[PDB]
């Protein structure tokens, strides 16, 4: 009845940011010092309350989002931040509380054919409202020329590769992002710590 | 499915482009044209992909480009070691994969290279089952044209030969094979074989015995 | 490192069924599409299907619709093409082809997994009515040579002491007889004097047949 973080955090494959994993974790007890106090995270950010502090709280749920991103990219998971991942493909909210680690995943995520699995969404005609997730592939309308489903100038496919390889420069390099949220909203608490 | 010429040919030195033409669903509606070279008897190379990616290792003498619905391939300073087979493949808007018919490279100016001619007689074992294959090995020569004629001491046959169409070898010559298959009596009852290959106007002639 | 090895081919009957597989070694099989795309003996390359790397991604050639399926095992790094109905115009060498890039997880991975690299040798696969024949081998002594006789169908391969002498072998392209047999000679062009110790063996293997023989060839 402990609250399986392995199976995110361990997992062998991760989800692409415009199509991002969300894990509810509810009806468990949560032992927060497995990850907290770990050498493992390269970058780990909490931005509502400490992690140190974690296992005093208790929520209602938590969600683990995980995605993989740039290096140069990480930067934008954060509340208020503004480029293509923040707004066009994971955007948290400024009122956000929760956690954000990332950490290097260059010998797992990159290829030397390149690793073309994990992909992001670069065309959207409005920003992303606060954990919305946009898994359409609709042909984006760039001009005043219409795309009726077919692909030419200005009318572009939504989504792009990363290419990953394993050559490119740290900020080119793919980083695995999980973010945990607490939710602390009208119904019980159903997680918790030790 | 898409249209490629089936032969070109350039001077070394000299710049060479081969085309492929598609569709708006195809080459026209997308950024993934690939191309390949294929050398006899080997497995094809992927050359260009992306439409003018070129993979690391490949030369850059090889360059892809796109315009309207036809994908181009071109090759900077020809080398006699680029002739072969070239393929340009494209995704589909049903999100299949299409070759072209493929385009055979000819560099000219090679040198012309006599035959290497090679006779043998039938075998003992061969003999022994009652039967005589006279085999004739026509190797390292170019252009890839030759005629075999065989002779019966000093008489012609026409009778039990089969001789093959010239084959491309890795080197850019060619090479060929004819066979002459006689009784053991007729092989017995003759002074000579001779094998004779006319190639651009000048003939070997090899000869065996019976032994 | 990297390794495609494809083998299944052979002789098939008119309207009979054949299973190809191919095996990969050197990457993560899981990871990427995999492609068979195949050529008519002095013909073109024809694409016939690719995978996805669950198995529920799949795309078939027009051609070849309704008479393949692929199918992919990924514990045993192992892609399949079951071939139905075979007609004669089905006679090709079909190469198992890996997509250069890894995009096997998506159904959009089509996208990014259409360029192919690396590339298995291929499998002969003749769809006849005609039988299998099996090769006389007899030895071309003095330039050594093996005569590989009246076989069916193509093809045969040909190796000097297992494979170990490559330096002066030139396996000749087999003639078409108007039986509608296959021969061919191998030579290999030796030093005259290592003609009388040294030892040469012809290797044939001729697998429609199950044909494996050893000729010793010496002068007389
Ligand atoms: C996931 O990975 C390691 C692998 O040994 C495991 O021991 C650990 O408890 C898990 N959780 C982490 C690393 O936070």
């Amino acid at each position: 009845n402990l609250c399986p973080f392995g199976e995110v955090f361990n997992a062998t494959r991760f989800a692409s940011v415009y199509a991002w994993n969300r894990k509810r974790i509810s009806n468990c007890v949560a032992d927060y010092s497995v990850l907290y106090n770990s050498a493992s995270f390269s970058t780990f950010k909490c931005y509502g309350v400490s992690p140190t502090k974690l296992n005093d709280l208790c929520f209602t749920n938590v969600y683990a989002d995980s995605f993989v991103i740039r290096g140069d990219e990480v930067r934008q998971i954060a509340p208020g931040q503004t480029g293509k991942i923040a707004d066009y493909n994971y955007k948290l909210p400024d009122d956000f509380t929760g956690c954000v680690i990332a950490w290097n995943s260059n010998n797992l995520d990159s290829k030397v054919g390149g690793n073309y699995n994990y992909l992001y969404r670069l065309f959207r005609k409005s920003n992303l409202k606060p954990f919305e997730r946009d898994i359409s592939t609709e042909i984006y309308q760039a001009g005043s020329t219409p795309c009726n489903g077919v692909e030419g100038f200005n009318c572009y496919f939504p989504l792009q590769s990363y290419g990953f390889q394993p050559t490119n420069g740290v900020g080119y390099q793919p980083y695995r992002v999980v973010v945990l949220s607490f939710e602390l909203l009208h119904a019980p608490a159903t997680v918790c710590g030790p | 499915a898409l249209t490629q010429p089936a032969s070109v040919s350039g001077s070394p030195g000299q710049s060479i482009t081969i085309s492929c033409t598609g569709t708006s669903s195809d080459v026209g509606g997308y950024n993934y044209v690939s191309w390949y070279q294929q050398h006899p008897g080997k497995a094809p190379k992927l050359m260009i992909y992306e439409v003018s990616n070129r993979p690391s290792g490949v030369s850059n003498r090889f360059s892809g480009s796109k315009s309207g619905n036809t994908a181009s391939l071109t090759i900077s300073g020809l080398q006699a070691e680029d002739e072969a087979d070239y393929y340009c493949s494209s995704y589909t808007s049903s999100s299949n994969v299409v070759f072209g018919g493929g385009t055979m490279l000819t560099v000219l100016g090679q040198p012309k290279a006599a035959p290497s001619v090679t006779l043998f007689p039938p075998s003992s074992e061969e003999l022994q089952a009652n039967k005589a294959t006279l085999v004739c090995l026509i190797s390292d020569f170019y252009p890839g044209a030759v005629t075999v004629a065989w002779k019966a001491d000093s008489s012609p046959v026409k009778a039990g030969v089969e001789t093959t169409t010239p084959s491309k070898q890795s080197n850019n010559k060619y090479a060929a094979s004819s066979y002459l298959s006689l009784t053991p009596e007729q092989w017995k009852s003759h002074r000579s074989y001779s094998c004779q290959v006319t190639h651009e106007g000048s003939t070997v002639e090899k000869t065996v015995a019976p032994t | 490192q990297v390794q495609l090895v494809e083998s299944g081919g052979g002789l098939v009957k008119p309207g009979g069924s054949l299973r190809l597989s191919c095996a990969a070694s050197g990457f993560t099989f899981s990871d990427y599409y995999m492609t068979w795309i195949r050529q008519a003996p002095g013909k073109g390359l024809e694409w016939v299907s690719y995978i996805s790397s669950s198995g529920s991604t799949i795309y078939y050639a027009d051609s070849v619709k309704g008479r393949f399926t692929i199918s992919r095992d990924n514990a045993k790094n192992s892609l399949y093409l079951q071939m139905n109905s075979l007609r004669a115009e089905d006679t090709a060498v079909y190469y198992c082809a890996r997509a250069r890039g890894s995009s096997g997880w998506y159904r959009i991975g089509t996208r990014w997994g259409n360029w192919f690299d690396p590339w298995g040798q291929g499998t002969l696969v003749t769809v006849s009515s005609a039988s299998t024949k099996g090769p006389s081998v007899f030895p071309l002594a003095p330039a050594l040579g093996c005569l590989v006789k009246d076989y069916f169908p193509e093809p045969v391969t040909v190796s000097w002491n297992s494979g170990a002498l490559t330096s002066g072998v030139h396996t000749f392209p087999a003639v078409l007889q108007s039986s509608g047999l296959y021969s061919l000679s191998s030579v290999v062009t030796v030093p005259s004097s290592s003609l009388g110790t040294q030892t040469y063996i012809c290797n044939v293997n001729h697998k429609p047949s199950n044909t494996k023989v050893d000729k010793k060839v010496e002068p007389k």
